[PDB]
């Protein structure tokens, strides 16, 4: 397509080289191959899919701007939709007809100045909604069992003690955060909602 | 001083180097056609009446 | 203008093939042939695929969530790829889980070193 | 060595690996230490003992139907909850969801014999 | 999990992290410890007792 353009003369020629073609589309289709990989080794990390929890008490730590947002048509959480609608893509889908790129020929479409070329840009596997349950698996898992998740089976914990925990870790006595417990929660929420602006 | 030739030096310095390949030389031709002894008729393609 | 590929079980196993069209909606399409089994998805129109409503986990994907296998009187079927199996917590804020057994296990991990190493005479 | 890095050496917590030799690559045998059984307990932040807070210094405070234990985190071996398996810190008025038990003493059956 | 490694999961000192997914990419939310106000002190590596 790209090189005769249907030109049949072109073509019988073109055939004196075929393999270098060939080879071309080798290589691009282990290019896409890895797109898909790529996605599932940084997302599909956990086979376990655990649910969003209600919405409880987690001791002072509001979690609502990280979590899905259940009364948009896609359950992203408001970080989330606020990512998809700054990044903006060639296209919407992947479908585009023939009588579309036919009708709209004033219009100089240049997604349709591609695909009569030869030129065409494949659908992802995993969609969005996909990326975004994998997501959510992680943060509830996280959220409900700290790292235990991830280890092994997971091992359900109070949010506070899993935050004692973290604390530790750091080399700061776990009665630092209860005795200031309201105080951290604040300065986490706080912080959250910094980052959405 | 194939090596030498390769990398424009007149100076090697210590290590391998790939030497292009080893060759041989033919010693003599063999020529086979078909055993003809008939002339083409030039005569009647480029003489005829 | 484009967008076809072939959906193939191996022909070790049978010839039957369904035939993914890129840029046809199906909802004189523009494909070669129909013969039903016509499913819709946002990767193009699937012909020769049978849809099943169960999910599965994914062995030959096609894309946009859409992956198919040859299954039984076999055929090519089409489904929505599961994303892993569903599991549960139940979080609280008064009770742990704490491990009172433990099993030891050994897994492997391969990874490439090298590659081959070539020499070409250009002459 | 014996690496923090989580799923790195593989999944679970990593013990130890050895290597096999493979053509052009190579292959990791990775053991690991995995949690299997399990049981649901409930639990608190810091024990109140005489007015002051006590927490655990290596572990957790778990309670089974009617007495509190202190545990190891990754393994269910419980123990009296001690004044040798706790430090002081504060008080009973600041701690959210403080539980009150004793906390024993092993110097004074020492002074009272 | 809680990762030691210095500036790899964020500055200052890592607690934990929330994944949140983008386009073509991820975002991660690192969620750190940072000291704040301090004092000086005079300092020793031991004390003499008996
Ligand atoms: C978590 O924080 C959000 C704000 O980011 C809280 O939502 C707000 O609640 C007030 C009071 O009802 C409303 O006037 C605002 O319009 C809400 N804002 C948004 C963006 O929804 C939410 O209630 C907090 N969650 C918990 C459990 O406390
Ligand atoms: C430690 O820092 C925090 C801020 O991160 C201080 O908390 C603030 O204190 C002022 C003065 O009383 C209040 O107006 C603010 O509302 C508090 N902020 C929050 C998030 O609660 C705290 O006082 C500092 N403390 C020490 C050294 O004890
Ligand atoms: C919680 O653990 C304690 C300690 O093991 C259990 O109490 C003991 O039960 C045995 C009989 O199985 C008695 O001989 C001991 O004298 C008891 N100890 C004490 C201090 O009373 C207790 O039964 C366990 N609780 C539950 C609900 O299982
Ligand atoms: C044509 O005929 C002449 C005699 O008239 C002779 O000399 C000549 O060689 C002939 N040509 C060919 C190609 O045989
Ligand atoms: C096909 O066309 C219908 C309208 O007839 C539309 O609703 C549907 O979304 C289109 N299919 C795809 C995959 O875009
Ligand atoms: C847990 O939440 C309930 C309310 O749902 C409350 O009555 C109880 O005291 C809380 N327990 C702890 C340890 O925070």
């Amino acid at each position: 397509m790209y090189i005769c353009g249907d030109s049949t003369e072109c073509s019988n020629l073109l055939l004196q080289y075929g393999s270098f073609c060939t080879q071309l589309n080798r290589a691009l289709t282990g290019i896409a191959v890895e797109q898909d990989k790529n996605t599932q080794e940084v997302f599909a990390q956990v086979k376990q899919i655990y649910k969003t929890p209600p919405i409880k008490d987690f001791g002072g730590f509001n979690f609502s701007q990280i979590l899905p947002d259940p009364s948009k048509p896609s359950k992203r959480s408001p970080i989330e939709d606020l990512l998809f609608n700054k990044v903006t893509l060639a296209d919407a889908g992947f479908i585009k007809q023939y009588g579309d790129c036919l009708g709209d020929i004033a219009a100089r479409d240049l997604i349709c100045a591609q695909k009569f070329n030869g030129l065409t840009v494949l659908p992802p596997l995993l969609t969005d909604e996909m990326i975004a349950q994998y997501t959510s698996a992680l943060l509830a898992g996280t959220i409900c069992s700290g790292w235990t998740f991830g280890a092994g089976p997971a091992l359900q914990i109070p949010f506070p003690m899993q935050m004692a925990y973290r604390f530790n870790g750091i080399g700061v006595t776990q009665n630092v955060l209860y005795e200031n417990q309201k105080l951290i929660a604040n300065q986490f929420n706080s912080a959250i909602g910094k980052i959405q602006d | 001083s194939e090596t030498k030739c390769t990398l424009k030096s007149f100076t090697v310095e210590k290590g391998i180097y790939q030497t292009s390949n080893f060759r041989v030389q033919p010693t003599e031709s063999i020529v086979r056609f078909p055993n003809i002894t008939n002339l083409c008729p030039f005569g009647e393609v480029f003489n005829a009446t | 203008f484009g967008g076809v590929s072939v959906i193939t079980p191996g022909t070790n196993t049978s010839n039957q093939v369904a035939v993914l069209y890129q840029d046809v909606n199906c909802t004189t399409w523009r494909v070669y042939s129909t013969g039903s089994n016509v499913f819709q998805t946002r990767a193009g129109c699937l012909i020769g695929a049978e849809h099943v409503n169960n999910s599965y986990e994914c062995d030959i994907p096609i894309g946009a969530g859409i992956c198919a296998s040859y299954q039984t009187s076999q055929s090519i079927i089409a489904y929505t790829m599961s994303l892993g199996a569903e599991n549960s917590c139940a979080y609280s804020n008064n009770s742990i889980a704490i491990p009172t057994n433990f099993t030891i296990s050994v897994t492997t991990e391969i990874l490439p070193v090298s590659m081959t190493k070539t020499s070409v005479d250009c002459t | 060595g014996q690496s923090k890095r989580v799923d790195f050496c593989g999944k679970g917590y990593h013990l130890m690996s050895f290597p096999q030799s493979a053509p052009h690559g190579v292959v990791f045998l990775h053991v690991t230490y995995v949690p299997a059984q399990e049981k649901n307990f409930t639990t608190a932040p810091a024990i109140c003992h005489d007015g002051k807070a006590h927490f655990p210094r290596e572990g957790v405070f778990v309670s089974n139907g009617t007495h509190w234990f202190v545990t190891q985190r990754n393994f269910y071996e419980p123990q009296i909850i001690t004044t040798d398996n706790t430090f002081v810190s504060g008080n009973c008025d600041v701690v959210i969801g403080i539980v009150n038990n004793t906390v024993y003493d092993p110097l004074q059956p020492e002074l009272d014999s």
